[PDB]
């Protein structure tokens, strides 16, 4: 938390008025006190959403990367065949 | 680096970028009275080359931009005049695990 | 003209076919939806070269259904003409408005209008032809058109052109 | 049952990534759309039986996609560009990073 | 559809898809400049009849072979020969490929890979671009004129006379029927 | 880091560690007198009144004397000491007891009747076996593990502070004279720990965030309001409470007290 | 999802570019060329006119059509139309930045008013970051209020360099209601900004003018915070409600688009008539109004534009701000199917991880598992037993996506099953579930579970893990929720199960 | 942006994510008709099934563990230490 506050440069507030304002992408924080206002200058100023954060997802009903899907999973056909007897 | 003792004036001050490469700073006396840098709290910082970080970075994968920043006015960022982009290592104790690297850019 | 462009594409597949030779269905269900396709992009996906190279990467499994994915990288002979380009094919079709003539997989279509003056239309044969002074233009014979316009469509590709310019026409 | 935020929050500090997933699609909203490879909107006409399919304005045909975001999504979305904002989707990303 | 080797970064405003011609400008997907799936840079492949009807058939026979390596466990006499080698490995609702085979195997113009090589050898030394390469492969030409009217693309590229050169040492090795 | 890329921690916790796995466990090394200290972990194979006296160890007559250990013998006790001195510069307070992976405490209270030891004959171990694996084992408790410096720096860093109670607890004095552990026993407890720590470790996915967040507000919750035990005697007045916790959070300006 | 197959591609979505739209694309998109207020009535009768929602929009009557696109009410999301304004407007919420903006540039030649001279300006030009690279070229312009056409260059301040002419004085700027006044100075000059002109300024602004301040060239100029094309939202945005026939009631949002359109004629009207100058601006605020109540109804010019009968007003807005609204109201949280709730009790005799389900909620809800060599026999056995036995299911699925009513369907009791079908089941012992108490705030507050179908309507849990839900035996009603996948229960076995769960982190 | 099998940094062993995710992940195939490599000892479950076909590591799986930067490290179960 406290490493959360810091970092950026002095003190960011747990607020609207603070962590919320970041360089993160929209629909997160619009996920948070300020949404209509948000989204705004948001289309406004052409941003551009990684789609990386969770609720970046949950509004868009994919799996995000969260444990579980901290990863991609694959068929290595190679490795298919040599489990044939 | 030049040490004031009540003041500059606003008139003098906007001199000091104006001759390149060559760098100034300036410091009030009342500051320089006590060196933060010997406080409790306040745990070491460095430098680092323009090497020990185009490293840093490459051994991290990290962008310039996610690395944790230092404001370039911070006290400790005075007393080792940084510069927009110069990196500093601060080594602080941890109850977690005795010792615990970490990093700063300067913004 | 025809041409030999790089290209991939993307199978989902069932676990079912996740077998010992998953392999082998995959550039099957390949060539299924390659070869014999069109697109005004492409042109006439004709055939897949070096069957034996087909470089399927590793496939990733989805999310909800097991069902798995690859990104195909292939290569084929395509074919897709061009406003300019001129080719010679055979006849197949005429009519009172202008022979239609085949070249490689596609038709081009020729206006009655669009060829010589000189060659005035003949119907009351059989079959149907064209007439000139000293030509004679029907079914079978071998025509060598000048592609003036080309127009997508669904899954194919076809054309008007000409032969009223100089060194076009029959052979 | 609403399954809110503190459900959420709960299901994130798990990790359980899909058993969240669902219960907010395959479990509520869910719901299919036809997003224009070009202006990513809800444009496109689908006429899911001659395949034809259309963007006139963004003019397409040919560079389509199909996507599985909840009802609400599609929903906010429009409401959004009924005010005149334009939230693009795009299946692609362009910055990397 | 069936991605081409290349991400051209469309932003919004698709508006610019410019004419096709003989103005050598064909669309996006066929530039000089194009790349492998290796991830190299590689010149358009332009094919000219019987130079294609040669390649096809090339994978079609070598399809076959790894078709039965699973299994396990002149003119008119060409239409029939091939007309089974599809009905081996195509489709067979691939109306397109055959009509393309006989055409291909009607107005081609050589049957040798080695003719064919001294064609691609000889012509390859022009400098000409690809489509012009093709063009003036597989079609019968004998003023230059003739060719440079066909292929305008030409007309300033190349003397009338060595292209007359090229014109004259092509119907030499334009293989008999 | 969070969804962008930005960093929070090199490391969760300072410790790559997951909070699962810990428990307080005491670094012996930290309190007592430099008297104790030395009458515990002080082994002089060169001396009637410091060396191991034979009836612990099976080569223990064989040894006072022997020069060549007492170069390990020693290089050990150089370290716990650099250690005693690198504790109180950490934990001034004095404070001994600490949240720290692998309960060491235990892992042998097993090793000790899971082998039916007894009290009364001597080990086997070879003085070298001691410190000689113990050094080994630390090379092993990977929390890092890149194949370059910056990061197997980093990893001796995220590991101190446990060989510390590692070494405090695998003492050559500690090992024989105090849990009579042998060549058998020793080697398991070695194994374990090794595991024990190698489990304790956090997994790649853990939504630390949302875990961290979830931690503070759960008891921020339980947390009683405007209370004030000075009230009764003002001018000693001090906020304390949820108002403050506001305070915080909030980056107030004003605050109270 | 959404049921028939398409032969689109299925992917998922990557980067949201939120921009902004041009009048041009707003026609483009357009369908619909919403001429009339009205709703249906062709006169009374009962269909839509080629008016408003559903001059080929989408549709109601459960009738495909919807411009051919059929697939008729589910399966079809509106299209949009659009509805050409007379008058230039203002965007409610954009008002702000529309204003700031042009206390950042001189009107008449539009331009910027700080270039690379002033050297204060340069060290805001560099901060990379449209948010601050703006808060910033403003409060140095806010100040300048006058187009200066010369200042010193680099050399001597005796020298003057010049740029961009004309230093006609810039007016300072004050925001009364929904419009613009600026003042020009000796007594000032007080007059109203027409949007017609803000709009022009801004169409003139300069390519990297845009840019240098927060912008795009391509998703958001400014010159689109200005309305000039109304796009307008078809019926899924604001359905109806149908009390059978005869019996219509509209939605709010459509209501406005009504009256904003209404607005809109009677000021077209007004130009290609008797038009009195200066009484027209007395209706063309009108439209600013209800073209800005739309969206936002919550502002400090007060009218809140109330609807007969007292009823304030659903601004689109309204609609997704937090808690019980779009964002966080639908999206962050939503109702969802497969959930039960009842009152819970203490069971000394089950294991920890068990959760003694009652009967009752086991027949209704239900796993839907594949048809598989595997189960089959076991599968089809449930299939006959119906759904009223417990031990059963209550829906069969075959390829062809296509429901089979088990509790009704005349082939109840026939019914072959098959490879690849699938068995809506009846929930029974040992199925993985998500049990919950809440308020959750704790990881603890929702874990994996295995079912035990009993008797009585209680859930049952055993006494030590009540601290992890902290609840009591007092009437404490507590939820659940069913997995659906083989994927989702695993995640809920492999990882939220009440043992994995003893030792807090 | 693709890591050698060498230069290989990642944890040796199976996050419980990992894990749970391929276990699930089979299972799903596993009852969604897939070939199942190994000797069902008379397990009807395709998730005890798949838990089989773990631990004997015949799952054809391999775990692509994505980096803040992009670049990517691929595991198979074959490989991936099965502690927990
Ligand atoms: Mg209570
Ligand atoms: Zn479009
Ligand atoms: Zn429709
Ligand atoms: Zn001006």
């Amino acid at each position: 938390l406290v490493d959360v506050m810091t970092t950026q440069g002095g003190l960011t507030s747990v607020t609207r008025h603070g962590f919320n304002r970041s360089n993160t992408g929209a629909l997160m924080r619009c996920s948070f006190e300020e949404t209509v206002e948000i989204l705004f200058e948001a289309g406004a100023s052409a941003e551009l959403d990684d789609c990386r954060g969770v609720s970046e997802n949950v509004i868009l009903g994919q799996m995000a990367p969260i444990g579980t899907g901290a990863f991609d999973v694959m068929i290595d056909e190679e490795s298919l065949v040599k489990y044939m007897p | 680096i030049f040490v004031y003792q009540n003041n500059i004036t606003p008139s003098a001050m906007k001199l000091v970028p104006s001759i390149p490469p060559a760098t100034i700073e300036t410091f009030n006396e009342a500051a320089l009275v006590v060196n933060i840098t010997h406080h409790e709290l306040v745990p070491k910082h460095i430098r680092l080359s323009s090497d020990e970080k185009r490293e840093l970075l490459k051994r991290y994968r990290l962008k310039e931009s996610q690395l944790p920043r230092i404001q370039r006015a911070d006290p400790v960022a005075l007393y080792l005049g940084l510069k927009r982009g110069e990196v500093v290592k601060i080594i602080r104790k941890s109850e977690t695990s005795g010792r615990y690297a970490s990093y700063r850019i300067c913004m | 003209m025809f041409f030999i462009k790089d290209l991939s594409l993307n199978i989902t597949l069932h676990p079912s076919f996740f077998g010992p030779r998953m392999k082998q269905y995959l550039k099957t269900k390949l060539l299924e939806e390659v070869e014999g396709s069109c697109t005004g992009k492409f042109g006439y996906i004709l055939c897949v070269l070096d069957y034996d190279n087909i470089d399927i990467q590793r496939g990733r499994i989805l999310p909800t259904d097991g069902s798995a994915e690859f990104n195909v990288k292939y290569r084929a002979v395509v074919f897709k003409p061009f406003k300019g380009e001129v080719v010679d094919g055979t006849v197949v079709s005429c009519s009172q408005h202008g022979f239609e003539v085949q070249v490689g997989p596609m038709k081009v279509f020729v206006t009655k209008h669009l060829m010589p003056q000189d060659l005035t239309f003949n119907a009351g044969s059989n079959p149907p032809s064209y007439q000139s002074s000293e030509d004679v233009i029907t079914i079978k014979s071998r025509i060598r058109v000048k592609i003036e316009g080309c127009i997508s469509q669904v899954s194919s590709i076809h054309a008007i052109g000409s032969i009223k310019e100089d060194y076009l026409g029959a052979i | 049952l609403r399954f809110g935020e503190m459900e959420r929050d709960c299901m994130i500090a798990h990790g359980a990534a899909s058993f969240l997933k669902e219960r907010l699609m395959e479990a509520s909203d869910a719901f299919r759309v036809h997003i224009c490879g070009i202006c990513g909107l809800m444009t496109v006409i689908a006429k899911l039986n001659h395949n034809q399919f259309e963007c006139k304005g963004c003019d397409n045909k040919i560079d389509i996609y199909q996507i599985h975001i909840p009802y609400a999504a599609k929903l906010l979305f429009q409401e959004l560009m009924a005010m005149n904002i334009t939230p693009r989707l795009y299946t692609d990303r362009s910055r990397d990073f | 559809s069936t991605s081409t080797f290349q991400t051209r970064r469309r932003r919004l405003k698709k508006v610019e898809e410019e004419e096709n011609a003989a103005t050598l400008q064909l669309g996006q997907e066929f530039q000089l400049k194009q790349i492998n799936h290796q991830g190299e840079e590689e010149e358009l492949i332009a094919l000219n009849l019987s130079e294609a009807r040669l390649v096809i058939k090339e994978a079609l026979v070598e399809r076959r072979r790894a078709f039965k390596r699973s299994q396990k466990k002149t003119r008119e006499k060409e239409l029939e020969s091939i007309d089974v080698l599809l009905e081996q490995t195509t489709g067979g609702n691939n109306k397109d490929l055959k009509n393309t085979m006989q055409y291909l195997t009607n107005f081609s113009r050589f049957r040798d890979q080695e003719t064919v090589g001294a064609v691609i050898q000889l012509l390859k030394s022009t400098g000409l671009h690809p489509f012009e390469v093709a063009q003036l492969g597989s079609l019968a030409c004998d003023t230059a004129d003739e060719a440079k009217t066909l292929i305008p693309s030409l007309n300033n590229k190349i003397s009338d006379d060595e292209l007359e050169r090229i014109l004259k040492e092509l119907s030499n090795l334009e293989t008999l029927y | 880091r969070n969804s962008l890329g930005n960093v929070i921690q090199f490391i969760y916790g300072e410790d790559g560690m997951d909070a699962a796995h810990i428990e307080k466990q005491s670094l012996d090394t930290i309190g007592g007198s430099d008297a104790a200290f030395e009458k515990r972990y002080r082994v002089d194979l060169l001396n009637t009144d410091h060396t191991l006296d034979p009836s612990l160890l099976e080569s223990g007559s064989e040894i006072l004397g022997d020069l060549k250990l007492q170069v390990l013998l020693d290089e050990e006790y150089k370290q716990l000491v650099k250690d005693r001195k690198f504790l109180r510069e950490v934990f001034v307070d004095g404070e001994a007891n600490w949240p720290l992976p692998v309960n060491i405490r235990r892992i042998i209270q097993n090793a000790q009747q899971t082998f039916h030891i007894d009290h009364t004959k001597p080990s086997d171990l070879t003085i070298k076996d001691i410190v000689l694996g113990v050094k080994d084992l630390q090379e092993n408790l990977l929390v890092l593990r890149g194949k370059n410096e910056i990061i197997q720096n980093a990893q001796r860093d995220a590991v101190t502070l446990f060989c510390c109670l590692l070494r405090s607890r695998l003492a050559t004095r500690r090992v024989l004279q105090e849990y009579r552990l042998t060549k058998q026993a020793f080697d398991w407890v070695l194994s374990n720990i090794e595991a024990q720590f190698l489990r304790s470790v956090v997994h790649p996915g853990e939504m630390v965030g949302v875990l961290a967040a979830q931690s503070i507000g759960e008891p921020a919750t339980q947390m009683t309001l405007n209370t004030f035990h000075f009230a009764g005697v003002a001018s000693k007045k001090v906020t304390s409470g949820v108002p403050r916790l506001k305070e915080i959070l909030n980056v107030a300006k004003n605050m109270k007290t | 999802v959404g049921q028939q197959y398409s032969s689109a591609p299925l992917r998922t979505v990557k980067e949201v570019q939120f921009g902004l739209f041009s009048p041009e694309e707003v026609r483009a998109i357009s369908v619909a060329k919403i001429r009339f207020p009205e709703t249906m009535d062709e006169t009374q009768t009962r269909a839509k006119i080629g008016g408003l929602n559903d001059p080929r929009l989408g549709s109601i009557d459960r009738n495909l059509k919807c411009q051919t696109c059929q697939e008729g009410m589910n399966e079809c999301p509106g299209h949009f139309g659009h509805i050409d304004l007379a008058k230039p407007v203002f965007h409610v919420g954009f008002i702000a930045k529309i204003k700031k903006v042009c206390e950042c540039v001189c009107m008449h030649c539009g331009k910027l008013l700080l270039d690379e001279h002033n050297e204060l300006m340069r060290q805001a030009l560099a901060i990379k970051d449209s948010k601050k690279r703006f808060a910033a070229i403003w409060t140095l312009c806010k100040t300048k209020m006058v187009c200066e056409t010369d200042v010193p260059s680099e050399d001597d301040p005796t020298q003057l360099v010049s740029r961009g002419g004309c230093g006609n004085t810039q007016p300072t700027i004050r925001k009364d209601g929904l419009k613009l006044v600026g003042s020009w100075k000796d007594e000032p000059e007080l007059r109203v900004l027409s949007t017609e002109e803000i709009l022009n300024i801004f169409k003139h602004i300069s390519v990297k003018d845009f840019t240098s301040l927060g912008f795009n060239e391509v998703f958001s100029r400014p010159e689109w915070m200005i309305l000039t094309c109304l796009p307008v939202p078809p019926p899924p945005v604001r359905p109806s409600i149908s009390f059978n026939e005869s019996q219509r009631g509209e939605d709010d949002l459509t209501f406005k688009l009504a009256d904003i359109l209404k607005a809109n004629i009677s000021l077209e009207t007004l130009e290609h008539n008797g038009a009195p100058h200066h009484a027209i601006e007395e209706a063309e605020s009108l439209l600013q109004f209800h073209v800005a109540t739309y969206m936002d109804n919550d502002i400090a010019g007060q009218p809140q534009a109330l609807q007969k009968s007292g009823r304030p007003v659903k601004s689109i807005r309204a609609r997704l701000k937090g808690k019980e609204g779009r964002i966080r109201g639908n999206l962050m949280g939503k109702r969802v199917d497969f959930s039960a709730r009842t009152v819970i009790s203490g069971d000394p005799n089950l294991e920890l991880d068990q959760v003694g389900v009652p009967k009752s909620i086991a027949k209704t809800l239900t796993y839907p598992e594949v048809v598989t060599p595997y189960n089959i026999d076991r599968l089809t056995q449930l299939v006959r037993n119906g759904p009223n036995e417990h031990p059963g299911a209550k829906y069969v699925i075959r390829d062809s996506g296509d429901r089979i009513d088990l509790r009704y369907s005349k082939r109840a009791g026939d019914i072959q099953l098959q490879y690849g079908w699938k068995v809506e089941r009846h929930i029974m012992d040992n199925d993985p579930v998500l049990f919950n108490r809440q308020p959750s705030l704790h990881k603890m507050s929702m874990m994996a579970h295995r079912v035990k179908v009993i008797p009585y309507s209680t859930f049952r849990l055993n006494l030590s893990v009540t601290s992890p839900y902290n609840a009591d035996f007092d009437g404490d009603e507590m939820n659940l929720h069913v997995p659906q996948s083989e994927e989702t229960r695993a995640e809920l076995s492999q990882l939220c199960a009440v043992p994995l769960q003893i030792v807090s982190p | 942006k693709a890591i050698p099998k060498d230069q290989r940094a990642t944890t040796p062993y199976m996050t419980k994510y990992e894990r749970a995710r391929i276990l699930g992940t089979r299972a799903l195939q596993i009852s969604m008709n897939a070939p199942v490599f190994v000797d069902l000892e008379g397990e009807t479950d395709p998730l005890r099934i798949a838990m089989k076909e773990l631990a004997e590591k015949k799952i054809p799986l391999v775990i692509r563990r994505y980096l803040p930067d992009g670049s990517f490290e691929d595991w198979s179960v074959e490989e991936l230490i099965v502690d927990l």
